[PDB]
């Protein structure tokens, strides 16, 4: 799952 | 403090055709805003990335009806979206989804109208809901029991102390989350047939949080 | 506790006291639908409401009702649940019967967490009060009266458990969130019953049926 | 329903 992974990133 | 209730309200006030398809595209907006959300709440950015995941994809729903739940304190019979849309009672029965609207505004937009319930109240519920030690596949439950134990901890102080005169405050607050549970489950099942249906185009984040572990 | 004792919540619990696992579990669902009359019977104020509503919260609760007694009742055994028939569903079982996940949801969420906190009867009582006595349940007469024993119910447990458990701050709010578990695992057990009845391959109970019934 | 209204009346 891409998008929420970077996300959680600043 | 441990679990302050102003960095939980900071985190509240920093993010501050067809109506499904506009709910869908509300939706997938707010997916992003959530995470941002999450972000500025204590110790959450701290909890390890996967325990992180975890809790956005199993708390998205509920953090996210809450949210527009509480926004639509204002308006009379309908519910209003962050794209700065209104939904209404009537053109959300003439979609073919007005059991759910219903239960969303009796249970909750009405029952937080009715005590006031303020924007820390309603950030201190979402964090409740963040750390949900109950998730499946935690690294550590016992820290997510804890944390969330400091936030509802501090939420009763702060209901004693703005709220004296009403002693059954802490508990009317926590008892609208067995009913955001049930409401969270039901909603998620209409936006898996609007998937599967294929009626309603759904954007890439909201696509993503349906989308199998 | 004046206007809802806990004294007399307990004692509705303790007035009720008691080959296909799931068979097994419709039965005990079925006799224990029975039993919950009477316990409600014996919740206060509960009789006194019309007829209808009496009606309409148990066709509501009874789920979580059922589920919540028997979860408490499970305390005392490692990895299945105590059905009130005097019969036990060892999570392997309910696995090799289809029923693993959400058994496991049960044993997880619900039961484990009533061990590690030693959840008593007052407690369960009081918890078992609050579910009765729901105000969203749609069709009240007067939703109002419901929602103020529900706040008589949660008033006097605080305060049972301010005074007999006062080294636990947060206790009280530890059990009323064990309610979105409960409520959460309760839809998920009505989706499997209804599946079971939807399948004709489960022997299910006239008083279960009746609560299996659309409105 | 049948049962609950018998049950809950006597
Ligand atoms: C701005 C909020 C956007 C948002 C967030 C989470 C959701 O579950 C829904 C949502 C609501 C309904 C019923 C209407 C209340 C049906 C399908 C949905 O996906 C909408
Ligand atoms: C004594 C009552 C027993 C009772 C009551 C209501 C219920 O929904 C169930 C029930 C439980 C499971 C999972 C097993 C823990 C699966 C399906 C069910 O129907 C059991």
């Amino acid at each position: 799952h891409k998008i929420l992974h970077r996300l959680l990133q600043d | 403090e441990d679990m302050p209730v102003e960095r939980i309200l900071e985190a509240e006030l920093a993010v501050e055709n067809d109506p499904v398809t506009n709910i869908c595209q509300a939706a997938d907006k707010q997916l992003f805003t959530l995470v941002e959300w999450a972000k500025r709440i204590p110790h959450f950015s701290e909890l390890p990335l996967d325990d992180q995941v975890i809790l956005l994809r199993a708390g998205w729903n509920e953090l996210l009806i809450a949210s527009f739940s509480h926004r639509s304190i204002a308006v009379k019979d309908g519910i209003l979206l962050a794209t700065g849309l209104h939904v209404h009672r009537n053109s959300a029965h003439s979609a073919g989804v007005g059991a759910i609207f219903d239960r969303v505004l009796t249970e909750l937009v009405s029952k937080m109208r009715d005590m006031q319930m303020d924007k820390t109240e309603l950030g201190c519920l979402r964090a409740i809901v963040l750390f949900n030690p109950d998730s499946k596949g935690l690294s550590n439950p016992a820290e997510v029991e804890a944390l969330r134990e400091k936030v509802y901890a501090s939420l009763e102080a702060y209901c004693k102390h703005k709220y004296p005169e009403q002693p059954g405050r802490f508990a009317k607050l926590l008892l609208r989350l067995p009913a955001l549970r049930s409401i969270g489950l039901k909603c998620l099942e209409h936006l898996f047939f609007f998937k599967l249906i294929g009626d309603t185009p759904i954007d890439t984040f909201l696509m993503e949080m349906l989308e199998a572990p």
